[PDB]
């Protein structure tokens, strides 16, 4: 049996009516018992703007997913395939929308048996060969936008200087 | 910020058996004297924090360019390197109430370079973001 | 995305009349000086008045939208 | 390209490139190996003071622990089955004029 | 897919008459300023009135359709 | 200005075992007589 | 995080380390005594 849950979230800020671009790709490693990697990359370019009642409309081009890289290595690593969706949708503020999605279900059975003797009551069940597979896959692309207000900034009120005044004086003062 | 935990334990079995010179049996084998078991038991945790800060000064409304790349080495017990590079080009200017607006193109990250070498080195992937924003 | 200077200059083009108003004469000279992010204008009093009004009505705030894209498998 | 400005301030348009070229037994540990950095900008300085036009700081912290699941948890000798690796590093680079 | 500005400007083209109405003069200047997603118009009172009416009748809601495609084997 | 500190200590184990000519066992091995340990201890 | 540069953001130096010393220059380019 095998089970996997993957949750990815890109987040990008921009000004209304001005296109924004965000692309990223990491490599996920797993060390063998005694080193398999999968390259996960996403690329989203978006044009947002406002609409009546403060709804947020967006033109979206989204690509995301991994690159095929075949001892349970694939069983551990994400390996979520690749998916591209291009569309345009508007969302009320405070809610989120399921723009794209894809589900898949597979069931398979196979039985191999010797014709006659495998039908005898007790020991016949030693001649069969039964193989079975079941699988469910769900993938979902949702969006939630939000307008940035004065409470969405971070209070800093300070500024860490890279280098210290004493250090600079020590390094560029005339030698005493 | 990265946290990871990978753990595996259990046993895998393979077998063979014979009876007389007549009956052969292979248990859990792809294709053709007795049983073998591989026991695995291991648990590894990993944590990493990386904080980078480029800082560039310029005059308002005049574009500024700053790019940099270093190589980080780790010496084996008995020499693996990762090339970390950033490139930021920015156009800053002012706006009402002294807010600072900026058009930003940012690229940053490492280059893939595969005994715990990757476990020690940053290996933060690559990320490019192009946008424009204003800050109080 | 065109600039305010280009858009406004192309707006005040090929029109033979006077007595204008605003809804929510000759050729003006409108050029852009981005070194200090300013606009240099040349024209009559009515033309500069409508230019000031239209620009003020044109650029206000440019609100910020942040988008979070959830991908679930 | 330097020039003067009000109150005798010095304004300058600067293009700066600097750094080393990658050349891998503690050889890199001894040699500078400061990476490469290019900065292009323009700034003005009052006479008698200096300005930090460019800079870049970097901090890395990393821990890794490998252990046998059960026995490595026993009180006394279990600590012989672990394997702990740690890295810490700080880097500061500054371009002043 | 053409924009409202292009479509309307091409509509108000090559017509020699007056006394217009709406069904459910000279050349107007109609340009698009997408930086704030707006339209700059120049014309007579009747022309701007019909432009406002036609645009209001033109853009309303853009409803959403979601399609589920079942593939069965 | 650069400062760095790298330190590692611990033990890695690998094992093999047999019983009769029938039962084979491999402990923490990728694929196929007794235990080996690599001890590391260093700080730079 | 951006910030405007004010008069307190400069570094007080008030000196100038010459690369080479006047005595050294005189020694290296004076006529030999």
């Amino acid at each position: 049996k095998k089970k996997a849950n993957v949750v990815s979230r890109p987040v990008i800020l921009t000004q209304e009516n001005i296109p924004a671009i965000f692309d990223n790709n990491r490599t996920f490693y797993v060390s063998l018992v005694g080193l398999e990697h999968v390259t996960y990359g996403t690329l989203i370019n978006v044009i947002p703007r406002f609409s009546s009642r403060g709804q947020i409309e967006m033109s979206l081009t989204i690509e995301d997913g991994t690159g095929n890289s075949q001892n349970e290595n694939t069983s551990v690593l994400p390996e979520v395939g690749r998916t591209k969706i291009s569309t345009i949708a508007r969302v009320p503020q405070g809610k989120s929308l399921l723009i794209g999605g894809y589900t898949h279900e597979t069931n398979s059975n196979e039985i191999i048996s010797i014709p006659f003797l495998s039908s005898i009551p007790v020991i016949g069940n030693v001649f069969k060969y039964k193989t079975s597979n079941i699988s469910n896959i769900v993938r979902v692309f949702l969006i939630q936008p939000r307008e940035i207000k004065e409470s969405s900034y971070y209070n800093t009120a300070e500024y860490k200087s890279l280098i210290s005044e004493r250090e600079i004086q020590k390094t560029t003062q005339i030698i005493p | 910020i990265d946290k990871s935990e990978l753990n595996n334990l259990g046993v895998n079995w393979q077998g063979t058996a014979s009876f007389g010179d007549s009956f052969g049996a292979s248990f859990n084998m792809s294709s053709s004297n007795k049983f073998i078991a591989s026991v695995m038991a291991l648990n590894q945790k990993k944590k990493a924090n990386v904080v980078s800060r480029p800082v560039i000064l310029t005059q308002e409304n005049i574009p500024a360019i700053f790019d940099n790349n270093r190589t980080f080495y780790v010496s084996l017990v008995g020499l693996e390197h990762v090339t970390y590079g950033t490139l930021i080009n920015v156009i800053p200017r002012f706006s009402s109430r002294g807010q600072i607006e900026m058009s930003l193109t940012i690229e940053d990250g490492t280059g893939n370079s595969q005994n715990e070498n990757t476990s020690v080195l940053p290996e933060v992937g690559r990320t490019k973001i192009s946008t424009i924003a204003r800050v109080p | 995305i065109p600039g305010v200077a280009t858009v406004v200059e192309r707006l005040l083009n090929n029109g033979k009349a006077l007595s204008n108003r605003q809804a929510q004469l000759e050729d003006v000279s409108l050029i852009a000086y981005p070194e200090t992010n300013s606009i240099l204008v040349k024209g009559n009093d009515q033309q500069i008045q409508i230019i000031r009004d239209i620009i003020t009505q044109l650029d206000v705030a440019k609100r910020h939208i942040e988008l979070s894209l959830w991908i679930i498998d």
